[PDB]
RNA sequence: ACCGUGAGGGAAAGGUGAAAAGAACCCCGGGAGGGGAGUGAAAUAGAGCCUGAAACCGUGGGCUUACAAGCAGUCACGGCCCCGCAAGGGGUUGUGGCGUGCCUAUUGAAGCAUGAGCCGGCGACUCACGGUCGUGGGCGAGCUUAAGCCGUUGAGGCGGAG
RNA sequence: AGGUGGAGCCUGGGAGUGAGGGCGCGAGCGAUAACGUCCGCGUCCGAGCGCGGGAACAACCGAGACCGCCAGCUAAGGCCC
RNA sequence: GGGGGAUGACCCCAGGCGGUAGGGGAGCGUUCCCGAUGCCGAUGAAGGCCGACCCGCGAGGCGGCUGGAGGUAAGGGAAGU
């Protein structure tokens, strides 16, 4: 539906039975999720130190009691576990899906191929103008296929591409625009 | 009204404590005598931070004699934690328990 | 994953202290026994939670003789009399009465005495 | 002005002195309200009568407020592991002791 | 540094300030250290000198103490003392009234069974690969290895042995 | 049959103790001796089946502890102090 | 559990509610990663010091004094709690 064409007292174009339908909070963060996820890091503490030196606990039947853990800086019990798998592979069809109805959410905004010439960036202080506000505010850039040059450069960088441009993309809040290429992704979709 | 101190004091906290608790809040030159013609050590010391005590005073703190001391008092600290023989093994340390000295000097 | 539970510990234990009055000599600050202490205190303050109601059962009880007899007579006459009563039945007031107002208490007294014989 | 009626609970012994009274969340709401109190103790004047001549009359007061629990604490303890903490309850609205 | 002949063990201890402008001079004093002046936004920021809590030792004040028992104490009633949440509460208790601490292991515990002198901080059901039920949800044939490519942010997307 | 009323049955995940005593009774042993032990029928306690009583006393008689200090009837047990 | 719940909630009565291993449900603060069209503070970050409003609670808020510079997340996530 109100699919609205750029260049905006120029056409516009549909909405694609995909992104319409209704929506999937749950799958949801979870296309989310499975990001951050496979995108972290990882850590831990010495396996040397923490079990490093000798040790002589002593006797007993003296006044005390017992190269471990329990006295000090030293041992950790359970610690960053660095051979901690951080990983989290969610799942092809799970992952799509998610982008999907995601971006759907994203409807709730169309980027006239004839931009993929535009040379400055200040060029887009122009196209800008043209329609600003808070979404904007937002904004997320992406062409299709070739990002949208210096288009790529400000305070609001981030250039997907009309294949390469999920969720982690801007699924976050966010608002932002696809160069038609783009909507190569929706075939992507 | 003035005062005199002193931490970093090596003595007897507690005896120290006798000292005061005697000459306490009392006139000037009287207990002046007492520290002057009592006994044990501190005295000395006491009486010292009596002196630069009633000189603060008139100096930069001013009317003489008429004063005393409305109070007195010592706190101890700073320890001087001492070792001893090892258990015949293992130490055993006592601790001269370091000494503060404050002391009022106030004109009747 | 630094867990310096720190500033928190610490307060509780204020926590308590507060708890902590200036009772007994130690305590009063007894970060333990302290704690403790209380336990002990509390539960029993308690167990004093409905205690009392009771203490009071019987306060009034004497304050109650000291009359009840005074006229000429005990808590199993009255009583006995007393519910021999129909339109007026109570204990608790009376008594903190015959003491504040003699005339009002005197009386019944009587109707009392009477009921029975 | 000194009466000692008696409601769903003595709690009485008064006259004008607003007396903290037990809850009764039906006929309160009644802000500054007034409403019936049974007798049983006519006390007025160093005049008395039975708490049975009485249930007849009796007297009514205005609805004040709604004391908020006056603190009080129950430490639920023992040594026998098992502690617990809960306190105050009891309020009441307040309403003074109209007297009649 | 330190105990060990040796092989070896193996600590503690960071933080003034915007910068020293780091305290000339005068005072009691043998000095250290304390009294003034001066820097200064502040030095109860002052030289191991940011924050600087507790335990623990002091100095004054309120109340309280000499025919009196229990860690405790908490319920009642009373007098003194203060009412920046006033006709209600603060604090302290004189009496009386009912009261065996606290943890592990124990048939059973006040304990005379053990655990702990006091305070502060560390300190104990975790991660991985499997499998196992339950549940949140994507398609019913469902699902992905390793890798190839794409990668301020670095954006996932193809890979079909299993 | 069922007055009841709220236990019952199967499938399935997660368990703990795997050695207790005390009392009445019916038996075993035992000097019909033991706060002895050994099996049974009910209860009892479980570190709280915390409160009442029997002075004090888990525990034996009564009792089932959501909470309400200045209510009311009783239990067992009591009422010269 | 059940009689209608508009999201609350409200009404009846049935109906208990003492509980350690141990089983099920619900909440609280601790240091971090979001800043799901989130940013406070030299007229104080925070910790500290003290309190007769908010909650069954574990905590909250808020006001007075301290102290030199931070970090808070209305919500979901994580864990050396």
């Amino acid at each position: 539906m109100e699919a609205t064409i750029y260049d905006n007292t120029d056409g516009e174009v549909d909405l694609p039975d995909v992104f319409e339908t209704p929506v999937r909070s749950d799958l949801i963060g979870k296309a989310v999720r499975a990001a951050q996820a496979n995108r972290k890091q990882d850590y831990g503490s010495d396996e040397y130190a923490g079990l490093r030196t000798p040790a002589e606990s002593f006797g007993s039947g003296r006044g005390q009691a017992h190269r471990v853990p329990q006295a000090v800086k030293g041992r950790s019990a359970h610690p960053p576990k660095t051979e901690k798998d951080r990983s989290l592979d969610l799942n092809d069809k799970e992952r799509q899906l998610a982008v999907r109805s995601a971006l759907a959410a994203t409807a709730d905004v169309v980027v006239s191929d004839d931009f993929e010439d535009l040379v400055k960036t200040q060029e887009v202080v122009s196209l800008l103008e043209a329609l600003d506000v808070h979404a904007d505010i937002d904004r997320l850039f992406v062409t299709s296929d070739e990002p949208s040059t210096a288009a790529r450069n400000l305070a609001g960088a981030d250039v997907a591409t009309a294949s390469e441009v999920n969720t982690e993309d801007l699924a976050p809040g966010r608002l932002t625009v696809f160069t038609e290429s783009a909507l190569a992704e929706v075939a992507e979709r | 009204e003035a005062k005199a101190i002193a931490r970093y004091v090596r003595i007897s906290p507690r005896k120290v404590r006798l000292v005061v608790d005697l000459i306490r809040g009392k006139s000037l030159e009287e207990a002046r005598n007492i520290l002057r013609y009592t006994n044990k050590r501190g005295a000395y010391f006491v009486a010292k931070v009596l002196e630069s005590a009633a000189a603060n005073a008139v100096n930069n703190h001013d009317l003489e004699d008429r004063l005393y001391v409305k109070a007195a008092y010592v706190d101890e600290g700073p320890a001087l934690k001492r070792v001893l023989p090892r258990a015949r093994g293992r130490a055993d340390i006592i601790k001269k328990r370091t000494s503060h000295i404050t002391v009022i000097l106030g004109e009747k | 994953p630094r867990a310096k539970t720190g500033i928190v510990r610490r307060r509780r234990h204020k926590k308590v202290l507060k708890r902590a009055k200036g009772f007994w000599g130690s305590r009063s600050k007894q970060y333990r026994n302290a704690f403790q202490t209380l336990l002990n205190a509390a539960t029993y303050e308690y167990r004093d939670r409905r205690n009392k109601k009771r203490d009071f059962r019987r306060l009034w009880i004497q304050r109650i003789n000291a009359g009840a007899r005074l006229h000429g007579m005990n808590y199993s006459t009255f009583i006995n009399g007393l519910k021999r009563a129909n339109i007026d039945l109570n204990r608790k007031v009376l008594a903190d009465i015959a003491a504040r107002e003699p005339e009002a208490f005197k009386a019944l007294v009587d109707a009392s005495r009477n009921a029975r014989q | 002005m000194f009466a000692i009626i008696q409601t769903g609970g003595k709690q009485y012994r008064v006259s004008e002195g607003d007396v903290i009274r037990v809850e009764s969340l039906q006929g309160e709401a009644g802000d500054k309200v007034e409403l019936k109190a049974l007798f049983v103790g006519g006390e007025q004047t160093v005049f008395g009568e039975d708490a049975g001549k009485y249930t007849v009359q009796a007297e009514v007061v205005e609805h004040g407020r709604g004391k908020k629990i006056y603190i009080r604490k129950y430490k639920s303890g023992v040594q026998y592991r098992r502690r617990t903490g809960h306190r105050q309850n009891f309020t009441a609205i307040k309403i003074l002791g109209i007297q009649g």
